[PDB]
């Protein structure tokens, strides 16, 4: 098309419309044509969209309660500090709802979201006597939209789900958007006086009660869900550096997988 | 970093070539329309980074300018409720 | 009537959570809303667009600025000025604290999520200047070669005939773009992770240099992009600076593509400050 | 021009039609119009906007809005 | 159509049955005309009728038997008490049949009810070696329609249902109407003579069997359940309230919810 | 015979109650009835009606009398007589007990066991006079702003110019209705629930306070609607009263909704005493 | 509506893993692609021939 021109020619919205073909270096456009053999022969599926990413669910926080209000529509990611001084910890991680999951981590590329979403439970223990699981929509306009152990004994006739740890193992929840608006914004501020009233997220939250001492909650995009409008690259660190241990300090961040929060 | 202005909608401006640039933006929102009455968040807001600074033989300056204007426009419902200052 | 059953047996699959970790297949959840098929319309448009924004080929389209570099009256003809890896994992600096791993661009975090990539990849340098600078540029793909490997001691370019290569003028022209096409032995090379600098069991993770071109490299690059000076970037004293500043971006092209969705090589912080 | 431009026009070659200049010059240039101001242009510009930009859809507003219009004149009556 | 009028003209009847149709303020009937937009991008459904609400089971009562005969359609509500007075709790809720359901709830605004019920029951514990439940139709005639421990063992041919509470967890029933009337009374009054023969409500109750020390009862409408002739808001109190503990002694009210029965 | 299976594994959900919180689905409980399908028919007509009764379309229809204010021969111009949030947690005092959650009206009980509404509302004015007493009044509504400033300090009504008017001449006239359409930023509000007017650990529920429309506020309400005089309300007092009572009620418009029913707002008991 | 069910019950047989010393039959395993359906094509040729170099032929 021209490698070259006098003034700009590759505008942003131009290229992804199609609009601006940039001419291949070797000047056979074939050389960048799509090719289906690789992935066809190599590895057996072709992913197109972050839409199908977030739909494979991933962990997301652990509870040490047994009765529990969750923030569910809070996509925040953990505040972190590195430091190279001798004797400390190289990478600390301090979360606020939770750890870093697919949901979360594509969800930081975008301003606003709409749609629903689901959530996956593991029990620490799966207790036979006493092995139900509880979800329950939680609706008080109180309640800031925050993590807390449930101190509540008057939210009768809630939305519930049972599932039940020995007879199946997993509890699976999927939750309506439930919004008083069409679009919400991505780790919309939470504030003290806030309560559970903000038109930026939807004003439901997770009441989860059972009689395992700690559970592993995770989570994923519902059938309905999608996000808008692309920011760019999140603030971001390398998840394998965080094993580093080069001032003398041992390692201690631990992210929530299941071989963590399992075997102690 | 400007790297990350760089992935947001945006128009870059060459000061030799250009003499003037546009960006127009929709309205984008969790509200239908802007509240005037309490003011309850600014939809959007427009920055002009440096890319590659001003590059003469001596110190000089420039004054960037900007014209504004809205389109597409969706008014509200008759009140009394004051346009908040 | 209540007669014995005649329907037979059917061999059953207990299943914890059926497809936990696919994009696909048919959730088994039990719903929170009232009506049980409760789901919301896909809205369009949404958030200022018709188009699909988690699509890869919207997302990996954006362009990412990752590097500048020099031109002047002071460089030498075959100098070379600049070169790249040709590459996804195109990273930045974190300004606040000064790890080795750094922040990586949208590129970089996007295919961070796979762990496998190939296809073309566009650049796009802009050179500030005004039109009164003057000066030829050589824009070169140097396949299966690091960046040590494309220059001579004297940091001149070697064996340009033997490369594709775009002579760019430089009068009136202030912009290049071009695709720099997926050249590999392999149909997928690997989205680079940070390397251990340190002897296990102590660990000390840093970004790749691709100096070289072998076989501790390879794997994750296609060799090396290059821009070389043929001519001095001449210009009147009296009226213009005698540097100019260029500026690169990076881009997908039509052919790009991930595979192998796992452990993220980015984890996204809503802040990230030096410990005291 | 989705810049909602009044008018619009391109008189890089404006001065190739005058009937008493000669040889006139070729200068890129552009002017446009919105509302009450005139922009004259002397040189090239961009227009850029959101990939696949969509103004904002009317329905999303009926929370709100009156179906009724009001306009200046509306106001005085 | 008129904003105002020599005479009454607004009629209970003729307005809800579309014969009188008020203008709006705005004289643009559009301006409350019905937007189907909101539900479809906001919520994900759209509820029409109480007749939905009441099919969502809740928690109705707790009992500490392990055999009970309980008054399946006794719909009544607790008494209440409120005091402001120093050092005692600020409310207090004294349950005859059990606590509200939305079955209970809803019905309170109506006279009149037909059609069936349904049954849910949650485990305090599901012992293994003893893991059934059986709910039993009860129809002795002399038993008053009230909760009570059983001390009959004599009601042979009962109608009988057995769940598992530890192959599956909660048991499940379905009650048909079997009334001797096509309408029944919500919260008809039930006497100290009065047996289980009274044609207000179905002469049916429940007998619960199981091993468990402890289980919590919930209920919801069967399928061909109706409620009839609306009255108004009933007696109630705002249930958030009843948190209150400004007396200086420390709230006592404690409604019956999953996480408040499975937890001590 | 007796052929090995050909039938293949079905992968199977082990659940205790599906559809327990649904309104719809298919219920697996176990019948009591000796017919497993045992159903009784749809009445109709039932308890003396062919309408459906449970639906939102009915009762939200059905009249709440809520409020009452009065006009005399001493009320001044612009002074403004009556005022009320534009929402449908309106509550009445419990007449045994001073708790100060009071007690609901049909309107506020019924769309109290959903958390979000939209939708406009239906008020009427009754005004219980004779055709001897002669008065203007205006009815407005103003979205957005609470009842403390829909008046200045001398309790005159502000900036009417701006809102839609209804001017109401009483001679022979004695009632008017009007729909005050839904008019919100958000497509819902929340229903209003009551705030603790202590600190945490300590609760003390009272009921809100519309008096400013501000983000304290803002989501619960769309506004106020106002009733204020032009005129005295006059007449002769040889022989009628030189003051009137005027009833309001409200109730829902066409367009009402509710969504998200969860946690009930009110609950309903058996009897209501003071605690000895 | 929330009608009874009508469906009559099914008699089921509980087993660890259905087909596992056989070559033929439907395995149940859980898939670790991201598409459940995830499968490569049958190359050919591959290795150098059109032909089965797996059959004992």
């Amino acid at each position: 098309v021209g490698f070259a021109s006098a003034g700009t020619r590759d505008i942003r919205s131009s290229y992804v419309e199609g609009k601006f073909i940039p001419q291949d270096i070797t000047g056979m456009s074939r050389n960048h044509e799509l090719d289906e053999q690789p992935s066809q022969e190599c590895i057996g599926e072709r992913i197109l969209s972050f839409s199908e990413l977030i739909k494979r669910n991933s962990w997301r926080y652990v509870s040490d309660e047994k009765s529990l209000i969750y923030p569910a529509y809070a996509f925040d990611n953990p505040a972190a500090m590195y430091t190279a001084a001798d004797k400390l910890p190289v990478w600390t991680l301090t979360p606020r709802s939770g750890f870093p999951t697919l949901l979360t981590s594509i969800g930081a590329m975008y301003a606003f979201y709409r749609g629903g979403i689901r959530l996956k439970i593991v029990p620490g223990v799966a207790d036979q006597p006493k092995p139900l699981v509880e979800v329950a929509l939680f609706t008080m306009q109180d309640q800031g939209y925050i993590i807390k152990a449930n101190d509540y004994s008057t939210d009768f006739c809630s939305s519930n789900i049972y599932e039940n740890f020995v007879t199946k193992g997993i509890a699976e929840v999927q939750t309506p958007y439930y919004s008083r608006v069409n679009t919400s914004v991505v780790s919309a501020p939470v504030l003290y006086n806030a309560g559970n009233i903000s038109p930026l997220m939807p004003n439901v939250m997770y009441k989860i009660t059972s009689n395992s001492s700690n559970i592993l909650l995770g989570h994923s995009a519902a059938d309905d869900f999608r996000f808008g409008f692309l920011l760019g690259a999140p603030l971001a660190i390398s998840a394998t550096a965080l094993r580093d241990n080069f001032t003398g300090s041992s390692a201690t961040v631990s992210l929530p997988t299941f071989s963590n929060f399992y075997l102690s | 970093d400007v790297s990350n202005v760089i992935t947001l909608p945006h128009v870059q401006l060459d000061i030799s070539k250009e003499t003037e640039v546009l960006l127009k933006i929709p309205y984008v929102s969790p509200f239908v329309q802007y509240d005037l009455v309490t003011k309850f968040t600014p939809w959007a807001a427009f920055l002009a980074h440096v890319y590659a600074p001003l590059n003469t033989p001596s110190a000089a300056s420039l004054q960037v300018n900007v014209f504004a204007h809205f389109e597409d426009i969706k008014l509200g419902f008759p009140t009394s409720a004051i346009v908040a200052q | 009537s209540k007669p014995l059953t005649t329907i037979p047996p059917t061999i059953v699959v207990q299943r914890p959570s059926q497809y936990f970790n696919n994009a696909d297949g048919v959730d088994q959840g039990l719903p929170l809303s009232l009506k049980y098929g409760n789901e919301v319309i896909l809205k369009t448009p949404f958030a200022g667009t018709s188009s699909d924004e988690m699509a890869l080929e919207y997302v990996l389209k954006i362009p990412n600025y990752f590097s500048r570099f020099k031109y002047s009256s002071t460089s030498l003809p075959k100098q070379v000025l600049w070169t790249s890896p040709v590459h996804p994992q195109i990273i930045r600096n974190h300004v606040t604290v000064v790890d080795a791993p750094g922040q990586p661009t949208l590129l970089a975090y996007a295919t961070g999520f796979f762990k496998y990539w190939r296809g073309g990849l566009v650049y796009t340098f802009r050179f500030v200047k005004t039109n009164y600078h003057s000066g030829r540029v050589q824009i070169t793909f140097h396949p299966f070669v690091g960046y040590d490997d494309v220059m001579d001691s004297d940091g001149k370019i070697v064996r340009d005939e033997y490369v594709y290569r775009v002579v760019v003028d430089l009068r009136d022209q202030t912009e290049a773009t071009l695709v720099v096409p997926f050249t590999s032995l392999t149909p997928y090379k690997v989205c680079a992770d940070v390397f251990n600098s340190a002897n296990r069991p102590k660990y000390n993770y840093e970004p790749r240099d691709f100096k070289v071109y072998d076989n501790t490299t390879d794997q994750f690059f296609t060799g090396t992009l290059c821009v070389s000076a043929l001519t001095p970037l001449v210009s009147s004293s009296a009226v213009v600076s005698s540097t100019i500043d260029v500026l690169v971006e990076v881009k997908a092209s039509d052919d790009f593509e991930v595979a192998v969705p796992n452990t993220p090589l980015w984890l996204p912080v809503d802040s990230l400050t030096e410990r005291p | 021009k989705q810049m909602n431009v009044n008018s619009s026009q391109d008189t890089t070659f404006e001065q190739r039609s005058q009937e008493k200049v000669q040889a006139g010059e070729i200068n890129e240039s552009i002017e446009f119009r919105n509302q009450i101001t005139t922009f004259v242009h002397d040189n090239p510009i961009i227009t850029e906007q959101l990939i696949g930009d969509s103004p904002q859809p009317s329905g999303d507003v009926r929370s709100v809005s009156d179906a009724r219009t009001h306009s200046i004149i509306d106001f005085l009556e």
